[PDB]
């Protein structure tokens, strides 16, 4: 179909490995920057603390919670909170998270996101839930206890950009590499004795055919295959994170054009 | 549950007037801590 | 001072990874590396993140109040 | 990043990068002489006194101090204070007028002497800014 | 303390506007654009293709300052050709190349197995 062209090599539930063709290396970057930015996503942006006994304080607690992945599923039936018409938060713009772990035995008591509890009306939507990934089923340690020790709060976790703030990141490392033989010349290596001998080479160069000695430079030639590789946080599967982002582009692109369209 | 001072020796929840000097009630420390709000803080998680 | 959640740089969970590696170096007796790796903490930003975290916490808890 | 300056990456301090606490901790005791004249720890209204600070004192409980857990800023009175002149004059400490952050532990105690002694610790969480050294 | 809120980012300021067009003062049929929050990740993409249009004469974006959001656009059209429109077939050209690659993948996708 059309313009740009897509070959999975290797895909889990955490990552994708593809081949993206026929595709200006403005559109590859401008989409790998939308994932990492701009796909939003669900995370703790209020902590309410009632009891901390703890060994950790209230703020540094709070950016820990803020950290861990939430369900991102159903975000688009999550309305931002500035949008919507209530007073502060409820069901149609936040989830409400519960937080409530005392120190029963003797040994040390961990605290983990499994400990959180949905406490608001999800409404069906597939949100909020925290995301394990844990062979125990335990997921991410927020705090250890002592005997007497006790933590009691409340989380409102609302809808969010990585642009403000990095917790709102689907994101996790995106490996990105184009023209893995330098065919471009859009790099001048550094070396010693030999660039070639000295510059270990790139997995992709199978997935490419060598420059070859006796050819005159290719001045004309423009990079068109992308090899991309996108790493899923969780909150929402990998085939979610590129179609999202390619969505969000889109729909960026489409504000534009209103835009011209209202002046 | 009127918490007014804990003591800093034994963690035991305690309150007096100033008539009543410092001092700890079963543990006898004049260490003290005082008890935290119940006006409840609220963080941005960033 | 606890397990940071998400590396710094790149944002994987390590969060939950923490328990698991102290497990693989003691009970499997494995070296720092390959407990790096069979947590998938194949780049070295997500490797420095556990290989170098210093858990004050049990020194803390260890506090008798 | 020229002449000694440096880039830091926001989205790495967002996960926590260089990220510090930071602790202050404001004494008082209640006078150093007087064998009738005593210094007090109270929230100071009216009585003549005329010499406060405010800086609001309302942040205070009615033994002159701040409960843990209260978010102080500006120049809130953390400690209420008077010297008994013969109505009276107010010896209240404000918290530095540059600083905020939450109070995060108060301690009442007596000195040898038998002085009813504070101590009063404020936190706040330093995220690394634009001139900040490293 | 003098740090601006991060939705300063992405979200417009009540006066801000999202396109801002002004003529050129240099030369004729030119045009300098102004995009009020949003970045290279825009800037990049549309600059790029504008030089894919033969009627285009100049094409370039800058960001004057990395603490505001805000970028500009230069365009020179051919006589005859009005800058915004050459902007809103760019526009349209990268929407249908975006719609095909969301088919492309997700036709991909459905393929694999794990
Ligand atoms: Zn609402
Ligand atoms: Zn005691
Ligand atoms: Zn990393």
């Amino acid at each position: 179909e059309e313009g740009p062209q897509v070959k999975i090599r290797e895909a889990s539930k955490d990552n994708v490995d593809f081949i993206l063709s026929n595709v200006d290396l403005a559109m590859a970057n401008s989409l790998r920057r939308v994932m990492i930015a701009e796909i939003p996503t669900l995370a703790i942006d209020s902590v309410e603390v009632e009891t901390n006994t703890t060994v950790l304080a209230d703020e540094f607690i709070a950016h820990r919670l803020g950290l861990i992945p939430l369900q991102s599923m159903d975000i688009e039936q999550l309305e931002y909170s500035r949008d919507c018409f209530c007073e502060d938060h409820c069901d149609k713009c936040s989830v409400v998270l519960t937080l409530q772990a005392f120190g029963e035995s003797e040994s040390t008591t961990n605290v983990y996101s499994k400990d959180l509890v949905i406490v608001s009306n999800l409404m069906g939507r597939n949100i909020g839930h925290p995301i394990i990934q844990d062979k125990e089923g335990n997921g991410v340690l927020i705090c250890k206890l002592r005997k007497g020790q006790e933590l009691k709060l409340t989380c409102v976790a609302k809808k969010g950009i990585a642009k403000e703030h990095a917790k709102w990141g689907p994101a996790a490392a995106i490996e990105f590499e184009y023209d893995p033989w330098n065919k471009l010349k859009h790099t001048d290596y550094w070396y010693e004795q030999d660039s070639a001998k000295e510059w270990p080479q790139s997995k992709n160069c199978e997935y490419e055919d060598p420059p070859n000695e006796g050819d005159p430079f290719d001045y004309k030639a423009q990079a068109d295959t992308f090899y991309m590789n996108v790493e899923s946080v969780g909150s929402i599967p990998v085939d979610q994170v590129v179609v999202r982002g390619i969505d969000t582009l889109q729909k960026k692109v489409a504000s534009i054009l209103l835009a011209l369209t209202q002046m | 549950a009127t918490l007014k001072y804990i003591c800093a020796e034994c963690s035991s929840k305690l309150s007096l007037s100033r008539t009543d000097a410092v001092r700890c009630k079963d543990c006898g420390h004049r260490i003290l801590l005082k008890a935290r709000t119940k006006r409840l803080v609220q963080f941005e998680a960033r | 001072m606890i397990v940071p959640v998400r590396c710094f740089s790149c944002g994987k969970v390590v969060g939950d990874k923490w328990e698991s590696y102290l497990n693989l170096l003691q009970e499997d007796e494995l070296d720092e590396g390959t407990a790096l790796s069979r947590l998938g903490l194949k780049r070295y930003c997500c490797r420095r993140m556990i290989l170098t975290h210093v858990d004050l916490i049990e020194k803390f808890l260890r506090y008798n109040p | 990043n020229q002449e000694d300056s440096m880039i830091m990456n926001q989205s790495s301090i967002d996960r926590g990068l260089f990220r510090s606490l930071f602790f202050r901790s404001y004494m008082d005791q209640e006078k150093k002489y007087g064998m009738s004249i005593t210094e007090t720890f109270e929230k100071p209204q009216r009585t003549n006194t005329l010499r406060m600070k405010h800086g609001t004192y309302d942040k205070l409980d009615d033994d002159g101090l701040i409960a843990p857990g209260v978010r102080v800023s500006g120049e809130d009175v953390i400690i209420g204070k008077t010297t008994p002149i013969s109505s009276k004059r107010d010896a209240s400490t404000p918290l530095r007028s540059t600083e905020n952050g939450i109070v995060d532990q108060v301690l009442v105690t007596t000195n040898q002497d038998g002085l009813k002694f504070v101590k009063v610790r404020v936190r706040t969480t330093k995220i690394p800014q634009i001139g900040d050294k490293f | 303390m003098n740090a601006p809120d991060r939705f300063e980012l992405f979200l417009l300021g009540e006066g801000e506007s999202k396109l801002k067009i002004d003529p050129d003062t240099k030369a004729p049929n030119a045009v300098v654009i102004t995009f009020e929050k949003e970045d290279h990740t825009l800037g990049n993409l549309i600059r790029a293709e504008l030089l894919n249009d033969r009627k285009v004469l100049f094409a370039a974006y800058k960001v004057e300052h990395p603490f505001f959001a805000r970028f500009k656009l230069r365009i020179q059209t051919t006589e005859g050709y009005d800058p915004k429109d050459a902007l809103k077939n760019a526009c349209n050209s990268i929407i249908n190349k975006l719609g095909a690659l969301k088919t492309n993948f997700e036709t991909e996708w459905n393929l694999q197995t794990l």
